[PDB]
């Protein structure tokens, strides 16, 4: 289970190599599903499969 | 004078990454094929609901931009002004020179911010009092008219100024391109890197 920033859910996060720009903090699903998001700290990239 | 914005001034509209999927979104976006004008001592210009504004030259002939309602000091005004160590913004009551140029004010009277950091293209936006600039530089081999092919605009940032907005104009020192933001549906082709590659205006045809 997970809260970053309150985007709350649960998921097997792993590193991702999504190329987010630097002002970017979620990426989406077609259903709005956050598919993944920045650490807000380590500022990393994990995908939320 | 005027010309043909040839597809220019998209940006990323939302911090949310998205990659090869076409997304709709509905924004101020300036319309494809809109008829920008072209400037070749110095205009005041309206906002509108927002602006485009790109200049092709290097030699830092300009050197930032004013915003308000006066431009007077009788009431704020934003003051974005770039200097040979810093990038630098601020919102106070500036009493701004009736030629603005570095000397771009005589005076001023209140201040609440001081942030600080060959086609250059720009996009302002004033939204819930978030003044958001959006910026990129892109390669030309011609002056008097803006280049074929697609470009995205990346966000350069995003300021809660929360001052009202509808008169501007640009500092030089001692040609600009301007256009309009309208309420648009766009698609948006993002590629598998997450960059915008290609848009559809939906209004245009
Ligand atoms: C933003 O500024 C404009 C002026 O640039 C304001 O427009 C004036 O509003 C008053 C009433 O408050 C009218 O009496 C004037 O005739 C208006 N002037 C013009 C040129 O239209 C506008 O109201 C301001 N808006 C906000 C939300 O502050
Ligand atoms: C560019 O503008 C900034 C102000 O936004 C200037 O920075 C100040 O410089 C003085 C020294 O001259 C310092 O004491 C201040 O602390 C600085 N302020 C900030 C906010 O950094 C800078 O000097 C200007 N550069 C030029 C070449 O004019
Ligand atoms: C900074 O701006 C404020 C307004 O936002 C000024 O406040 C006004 O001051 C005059 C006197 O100079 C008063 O008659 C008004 O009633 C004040 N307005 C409000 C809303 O309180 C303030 O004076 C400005 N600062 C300076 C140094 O001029
Ligand atoms: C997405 O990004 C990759 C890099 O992560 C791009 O591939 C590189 O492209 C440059 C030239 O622009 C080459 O020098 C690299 O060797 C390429 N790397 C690989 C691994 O092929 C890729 O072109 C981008 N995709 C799109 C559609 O622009
Ligand atoms: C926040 O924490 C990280 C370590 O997780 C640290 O590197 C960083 O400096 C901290 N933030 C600030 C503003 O110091
Ligand atoms: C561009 O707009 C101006 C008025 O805004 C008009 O005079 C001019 O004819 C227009 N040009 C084209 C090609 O439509």
């Amino acid at each position: 289970n997970f809260n970053f920033n309150g985007l709350t859910g649960t998921g097997v996060l792993t590193e991702s190599n999504k190329k987010f720009l630097p002002f970017q903090q979620f990426g989406r699903d077609i259903a709005d599903t956050t598919d993944a998001v920045r650490d807000p700290q380590t500022l990393e990239i994990l995908d939320i499969t | 004078a005027y010309t043909n914005s040839f597809t220019r001034g998209v940006y990323y509209p939302d911090k949310v990454f998205r990659s090869s999927v076409l997304h709709s979104t509905q924004d101020l976006f300036l319309p494809f094929f809109s008829n920008v004008t072209w400037f070749h001592d110095n205009p005041v210009l309206p906002f509108n609901d927002g602006v485009y504004f790109a200049s092709t030259e290097k030699s830092n002939i300009i050197r930032g931009w004013i915003f308000g309602t006066t431009l007077d000091s009788k009431t704020q005004s934003l003051l974005i002004v770039n200097n040979a160590t810093n990038v630098v913004i601020k919102v106070c009551e500036f009493q701004f020179c009736n030629y603005p140029f570095l000397r771009v004010y005589s005076s001023a009277n209140n201040c609440t911010f001081e942030y600080v950091s060959n086609l250059s293209e720009f996009v302002f936006k004033n939204i819930d009092g978030y003044f958001k600039i959006y910026s990129k530089h892109t390669p030309i081999n011609l002056v008097r008219d803006l280049p074929q092919g697609f470009s995205a605009l990346e966000p350069l940032v995003d300021l809660p100024i929360g001052i009202n907005i509808t008169r501007f104009q640009t500092l030089l020192a001692l040609a600009y391109y301007v256009g309009y933001l309208q309420p648009r549906t766009f698609l948006l082709k993002y590629n598998e890197n997450g960059t915008i590659t290609d848009a559809v205006d939906c209004a245009l045809d």
